[PDB]
């Protein structure tokens, strides 16, 4: 026959020991293809291989060892990523073609720098549409990222940024480190982010999880996104470089979401080898003496399998191939043209690779749920199908989010204190109307004072509460109406009270005086109209309290209140209070001056001190819960009650006394 | 004689400008090797050098390396490498045979690690060797605030990362850390928004003309800013590449250049025996065709370094046995490479660049400060990190200012002064009311009964209070007089209450009659409110200390363009919690004055005393109103209160006596 030799490479250890599994796989594959005489009627396949541990110093030594020796090899098989880039960079000087099987660099899609390079493994960018859909499911916006400083991670982070920027989700905290996890996990604790995505290998995943247990940054509001092709025992192997114990790490890594992609047919079909995926997996578990949960590279071995089968059919398509030398190019271009149109059906489904790559359809997503991994669902990017199963447990059921806020409206005391206020106003109204009807049914200025105090006891009720009736947001209209009515009522009552003592002081030292005091009362409605013309009303909002008083929920409570105001109302109300205080002190001086008159003076002495003691306590107060409205209503209803029960004591008691 | 072979890996072609560099550095090393043939430092052996063209393509360089390995003899060292990728790859791969590569132009700090590169050494000073130099220059001229600007290339971001690594421990602030990629103009916008004084630029050549033209557009120059830029571009680079050179040249002066110095200024004998002047003269008369290189110094020193290194490691105890071990090296041995590493690493001697040392794969070099003086650069200062001394060339630096600018926004503060020509006429009006008071007191004793004497006492105390009101405020020659403002305010209040008690008790007794024991009761009723105001005085003493407070009014203007800002301050005697106290005091005064103010409306039919008490109660309330509506300007309030005080305090006496002596002197 003819022994055709093929160089190979298997990283037995280091950051990714897949060659431990791929080497019996390719041995099985070489024995199965050494069967049909229809594909190779003349040749025989031979295998030359070594180890490199993803170390370029050994990789350069072994490349020299295979290149500058005997016999002549044709196709090479590089293991790691940086070494794969190095060999695909330098394969051109021998006119060779290189085939990788584990690299994920999207910059490796260039044909200018890499004309003679292919890779069966799909790139890393098919975690991003699934990532943005799982972010779109819950609407989270503040995500932090941390990476080891590598090109194969920065080209992913750049693809994720330029994919998430169209979705309107910002990436706030973007950190990086090389081998020191202490200062960046200090920065993450100091920046207290909620959802954290990480991109680093395993030995530092253990170190960063020791650091995040030590900083106490795991817990309730923390979601950890990692890749998921690690083994299931990874937080269990003894590493003496760190003093952390096994179960505080196990409790720390509990409840995090892991993503991956499929590698083979989920169904059962038949290849040209007349076997299926499941029987193939059974044969791998038969011959491999270790466990698949503890070995490396167990999921990716069928891509090596159909990679050999693809090159074998390509060599049958080429069908005098025994005089190859590195100087010429005709054999290389002929084999390259025959391999370019490679398109068929293998164990992993349709096997096409002379395109832009990424021909997989479905991906996969799991969550550690109590000491073991468990499936969430499936996905396809083109059909956008997100197959679910509803098994995601959470912290009590809900997914923790970034941060919210509650606007809380400052509550009144629409309770028995308000109902007592309303019943005292109603009692004043009823008592006033009963005494006025008794006076009419047996002092016309006294009748007008009774009407004014009845209007005060009718304007006592509509001071309102914190939004409790049919129909609201007309609070300025109803408060300005109540204020105008109370103003006119107090103006009328105090004017008809004061004009009697003015005329008794005049007589001490028919409708003239009464009509002029009625126009003196109606001056105040001109003041009310001038207050109504330029700035009648406003419903303002005060934010008197501090945000987040709540104890357990991360929704900041902002208490906001409201009081009726105007554009510039403070000097206006001060001027009106000064005018009414001027009239009230004039009355209180005239009552001592011209000393009906004794009772009228004592009533003036009570009502003046009441109004003067409660003008400031409703002017300078703002806590209306038990102080402002309580003091004002107590003042006004005690005033009207006591003034009526003194001014009509001597009438009806002495009519029948 | 058996040759000891060594291999150099240099670009020798004409298809690349670094071939000129290699052709320029070849005469120095052939002169050095001919000097080694002249001295003959090695009796049994002789040295051989094999040159190899690389062009610093990775595949061609590794292929020529592989060809040399497969076909050449038992080489001993390897030499060279200029292009950074093929140096990085060879320095990573070198340990497979345990050999040593010596370069002289790798000027990237990523070869600083020895766990990555244990067999690599270089003599060129890296880019991190300017960071002690700039700290020493800043402490030489006391700069504080700086803004950085780094171009997003791996080298500039690496030196930006090392700024923080070198900066730790001193009184330094880094305010504006802008790091653009291709729009420096919005970065100068942000820098002018943070208005930082000194630029520490990090960018390439083509960005610089655009940055200075649209920094002219922002006017980021003048006698206010400095620019520290790495100046290793070619000379007059700006002659070729939206902005004219006329609108570039009047803003491209004063830009500080930070380079590495090639040679020294010592005429001392080296281990070669010559001076740098004789070496440069012999070099330039050795060669004539090539454009002059600037690396041949390092090529010449490093050849003697490795020659002294191999003779000091050649001295072994094994006379025979090592001589066979060198002559039979099948590339596998590492102990010989370990002794060669030890003997090379401890190299310390004096050459053309100076006393060369080695701190972890680095030689401590010479840093050349320079300044673009008058359309060209001039050498202005040196710095040597082995001795940490920063030399400067006096009588050469210039400044568009006169002092190297101050960096922070520096402020100054002063009290608010009052108009002295306003105060002086009030100090002249001080005496006349007091003398008229003390003269009408003698008119009252000529009448000689206590009432107008109490009026005169209140008037004298008011005329003393209005004098010592503003005399303590602006003139701060008596500094601890803000404790005594309360000690004079009690005097003023006693005079006030005395005058208003003499106004009030008389009119109250006129109302009560409208007996001499009744006048005694009136006098003790005045004494009662006198002692009430004394209790209010001790309550004011107890309620607050009324100590010296200062209101710092901050607007920071500049009257004459200097950046030394101005902020005024006002003395305030209150303690800001006596607002209830002063409110109740003003209500006390208002309640004591409204009695007479109301009663003057009644008893009009003590004939002009009510018109007096009204025409002073209006002026007193307008004084309180203008008092509370001021202290925005402490001059107009003080002069208006002096005006109303010299109005009232003599208008009481004038309207109480202007018909009195006129009818008594008919
Ligand atoms: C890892 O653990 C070892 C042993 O527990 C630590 O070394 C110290 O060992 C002595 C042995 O007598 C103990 O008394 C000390 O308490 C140990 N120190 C500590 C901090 O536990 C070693 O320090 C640990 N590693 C780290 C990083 O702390
Ligand atoms: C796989 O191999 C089997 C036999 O080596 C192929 O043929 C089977 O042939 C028998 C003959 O009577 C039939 O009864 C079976 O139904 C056949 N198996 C089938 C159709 O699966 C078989 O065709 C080969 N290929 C596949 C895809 O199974
Ligand atoms: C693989 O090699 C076979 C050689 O036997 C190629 O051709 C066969 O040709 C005979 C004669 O016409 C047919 O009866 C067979 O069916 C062919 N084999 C196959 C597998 O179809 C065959 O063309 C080669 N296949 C490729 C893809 O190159
Ligand atoms: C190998 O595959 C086919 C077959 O030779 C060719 O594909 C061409 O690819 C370019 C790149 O977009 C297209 O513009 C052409 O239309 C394709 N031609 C076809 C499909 O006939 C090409 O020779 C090779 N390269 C690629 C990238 O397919
Ligand atoms: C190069 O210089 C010396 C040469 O031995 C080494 O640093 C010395 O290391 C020894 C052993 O650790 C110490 O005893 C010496 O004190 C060190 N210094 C000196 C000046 O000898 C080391 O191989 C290299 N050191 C550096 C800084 O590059
Ligand atoms: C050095 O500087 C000082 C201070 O300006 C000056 O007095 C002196 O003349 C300078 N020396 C020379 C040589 O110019």
């Amino acid at each position: 026959r003819r022994a055709v030799y093929i160089g190979a490479l298997f990283p037995m250890s280091g950051g990714w020991p897949g060659g431990q599994a791929c080497q019996p796989a390719v041995e099985m594959a070489l024995e199965d293809v050494n069967s049909r005489r229809d594909i190779l009627p003349d040749y025989e396949l031979k295998l030359i291989h070594h180890d490199s541990k993803c170390d370029p110093g050994q990789a350069t030594k072994y490349l020299y060892e295979l290149l500058y020796n005997d016999p002549i090899k044709i196709i090479l098989m590089p293991g790691c990523s940086s070494v794969s880039t190095l060999v695909a960079e330098a394969a051109r000087m021998w006119n060779l073609i290189v085939l990788s099987y584990g690299s994920s660099s999207p910059a490796l899609s260039n044909r200018q720098r890499f004309p003679t390079f292919f890779r069966t493994h799909p790139s890393a960018t098919l975690h991003n549409p699934t990532r943005v859909k799982l972010f779109e499911k819950w609407g989270w916006k503040k995500i932090a990222t941390i990476q080891q400083t590598t090109e194969v991670f920065t080209s992913t982070l750049d693809d994720l940024e330029e994919r998430v920027k169209e979705a309107g989700i910002e990436i706030t905290f973007r950190q990086s480190f090389f081998s020191d996890p202490a200062v960046p996990v200090k920065n993450l604790k100091r920046q207290d982010a909620r959802i954290i995505v990480g991109l680093f290998y395993e030995t530092e995943a253990r170190k960063v999880f020791c650091e995040v247990y030590k900083e106490r940054l795991f817990g309730k509001k923390y979601v950890w996104f990692l890749i998921g092709w690690y083994a299931d025992n990874w937080f269990k192997i003894y590493d003496p470089s760190i003093n952390c114990t096994v179960d505080e790490m196990t409790e720390a890594v509990e409840g995090h979401i892991t993503t991956e992609i499929v590698m083979l047919n989920p169904a059962n079909t038949r290849s040209i080898s007349n076997m299926t995926s499941q029987e193939f997996v059974e044969k791998l578990t038969k011959r491999l003496k270790r466990h698949p949960e503890e070995t490396g590279g167990f999921q990716e071995a069928p891509l090596a399998y159909d990679a050999i089968w693809a090159l074998a059919l390509a060599l049958n398509k080429t069908s005098r191939l025994e005089d190859f030398n590195y100087n010429n190019q005709t054999i290389t271009d002929q084999i390259y043209r025959a391999m370019n149109s490679s398109s068929f059906e293998g164990v992993s489904g349709h096997v096409v690779f002379d395109a832009s790559g990424s021909r997989m359809a479905w991906t996969l997503i799991e969550q550690l749920q109590g000491g073991s991994y468990k499936k969430i669902g499936y996905y396809d990017s083109t059909k956008d199908d997100l197959s679910w199963s509803k098994t995601d447990k959470w912290i009590g059921g809900s997914p923790p989010a970034d941060q919210t806020l509650v606007i809380k409206t400052f509550r009144f005391l629409s309770q028995k204190l308000f109902i007592s206020v309303s019943v005292l106003s109603s009692l004043g109204i009823v008592l006033a109307v009963v005494c006025l009807s008794f006076n009419i049914y047996n002092p016309n200025l006294n009748n007008l004072t009774a009407v004014g105090c009845s209007l005060a006891l009718a304007a006592v009720f509509p001071l309102g509460l914190d939004g409790y009736h049919i129909g609201r947001n007309q609070f300025p209209f109803v408060c300005q109406a109540r204020l105008w009515l109370l103003g006119l009522g107090f103006s009328l009552g105090y004017g008809s009270m004061f004009t009697k003592i003015w005329w008794v002081h005049t007589v001490f030292t028919p409708w003239k005086l009464y009509a002029t005091v009625g126009l003196l009362v109606g001056m105040d409605v001109l003041t009310l109209a001038i207050w109504q013309i330029v700035d009648p009303l406003h419903r303002t909002i005060e934010t008197f309290a501090k945000e987040e008083p709540k104890e357990d929920i991360d929704v900041s409570i902002l208490p906001q209140l409201e009081h009726c105001s105007s554009r510039k109302m403070n000097t206006w109300l001060g001027i009106f209070y000064g005018y009414k205080g001027l009239l009230l002190l004039l009355g209180i001086f005239l009552a001592y001056e011209t000393k009906d008159h004794r009772a009228v003076g004592m009533a003036i002495y009570n009502v003046a001190v009441l109004c003067l003691i409660t003008a400031p306590v409703t002017m300078i107060l703002s806590s209306q819960q038990d102080a402002a409205f309580a003091f004002a209503s107590l003042a006004i209803v005690f005033s009207s009650y006591i003034t009526l029960v003194v001014l009509f004591v001597p009438k009806m008691r002495r009519l029948i006394t | 004689s058996p040759p000891l072979s060594i291999m150099g890996l240099m670009p020798l072609t004409k298809e690349v400008a670094k071939g000129s560099i290699g052709r320029g550095v070849l005469p120095a090393v052939e002169l050095a090797i001919e000097q080694i043939r002249n001295e003959s430092l090695l009796r049994p052996y002789f040295l051989d050098l094999r040159l190899y063209d690389t062009e610093c393509d990775n595949a061609k360089g590794l292929k020529a390396f592989y060809d040399a390995i497969k076909y050449g003899p038992n080489h001993l060292m390897v030499f060279g490498g200029v292009c950074p990728s093929v140096t990085s790859i060879i320095a990573e791969s070198l340990q497979g045979w345990n050999l040593v590569q010596l370069s002289f132009a790798a000027t990237t700090p990523v070869l600083a690690d020895k766990k990555k590169y244990p067999y690599f050494f270089r003599t060129v000073p890296s880019d991190n060797a300017v960071n002690p130099a700039i700290l020493k220059l800043l402490k030489h001229y006391q700069w504080k605030r700086v803004g950085t600007l780094t171009q997003d290339v791996q080298r500039f971001s690496e030196v930006r990362n090392d700024l923080t690594g070198v900066l730790y421990g001193e009184d330094i602030e880094i305010s504006d850390t802008e790091s653009f990629s291709n729009d420096p103009c919005t970065s100068v916008k942000k820098l002018k928004g943070n208005d930082v004084r000194i630029i520490l630029g990090q960018f390439d050549q083509n960005m610089a003309a655009k940055v200075f033209c649209c920094a002219y557009e922002e006017n980021m120059y003048g006698s206010k800013y400095q620019w520290i830029i790495p100046g290793w571009y070619e000379p007059s680079w700006w002659e070729q590449v939206r902005c004219l050179r006329k609108n570039l040249l009047a803003a491209m002066e004063g830009y500080i250049g930070v380079d590495f110095e090639p040679l020294s200024s010592k005429q001392i004998k080296t281990i070669s025996g010559k001076t740098p002047q004789q070496y440069e003269r012999e070099y330039n008369n050795k060669r004539s065709g090539v454009g002059p290189s600037k690396f041949h110094g390092y090529a010449y020193d490093g050849i003697w370094v490795i020659a002294k290194t191999l003779q000091r490691a050649m001295e072994t105890l094994h006379a025979s046995s090592r001589h066979q071990r060198i002559q039979d090296f099948n590339y596998t041995d590492h102990t010989l490479g370990r002794i060669i590493l030890n003997a090379m690493n401890e190299t310390n001697f004096f050459g053309v660049t100076g006393q060369v040392v080695f701190r972890n794969g680095e030689r401590m070099g010479t840093i050349k400060f320079t300044q673009f003086q008058d359309s060209r650069e001039v050498k202005v200062g040196e710095y040597n990190a082995v001795a940490d001394t920063l030399e400067i060339i006096n009588d050469t630096i210039r400044f568009q200012g006169s002092e190297p600018p101050k960096d922070k926004t520096i402020i100054l503060e002063q009290l608010r002064k009052i108009s002295l020509p306003l105060y002086s006429i009030l100090s002249a009006l001080t005496i006349l009311g007091m003398i008229m008071a003390s003269a009408f007191l003698f008119f009252n004793i000529k009448n000689r009964p206590y009432m107008n004497n109490l009026i005169i006492l209140g008037g004298m105390l008011s005329y003393a209070s209005i004098f010592l009101f503003g005399l303590d405020g602006s003139f701060v020659s008596e500094k601890t007089f803000e404790t005594l403002c309360t000690v004079r305010t009690w005097i003023l209040t006693v005079g006030y209450t005395t005058a208003f008690g003499a106004m009030f008790a008389k009119t109250w007794r006129v109302h009560a009659i409208f007996k001499i024991i009744k006048d005694q009761k009136l006098l003790v009723i005045v004494g009662g409110m006198l002692l009430i105001d004394l209790c209010i005085l001790i309550c004011w003493q107890a309620v607050d200390p009324l100590r010296r407070t200062v209101e710092k009014y901050s607007m920071e203007p500049d009257p004459a363009g200097r950046d030394i800002s101005i902020r005024p301050l006002l003395e305030h005697c209150e303690n800001t919690h006596m607002t209830i106290w002063l409110g109740i005091v003003y209500a006390y005064k208002g309640l004591l004055m409204l009695f007479g103010c109301f009663l003057a409306w009644e008893t009009r039919n003590s004939k002009y005393i009510g018109m007096s008490v009204y025409n002073v109660g209006i002026m007193c309330i307008i004084g309180a109103a203008v008092s509370f509506l001021t202290r925005d300007q402490p001059n107009v309030q003080f002069c208006i209160v002096a005006l109303v005080i010299i109005f009232c305090s003599t208008i009481t006496l004038c309207l109480v006596f202007v018909p009195k002596l006129i009818t008594l002197r008919t």
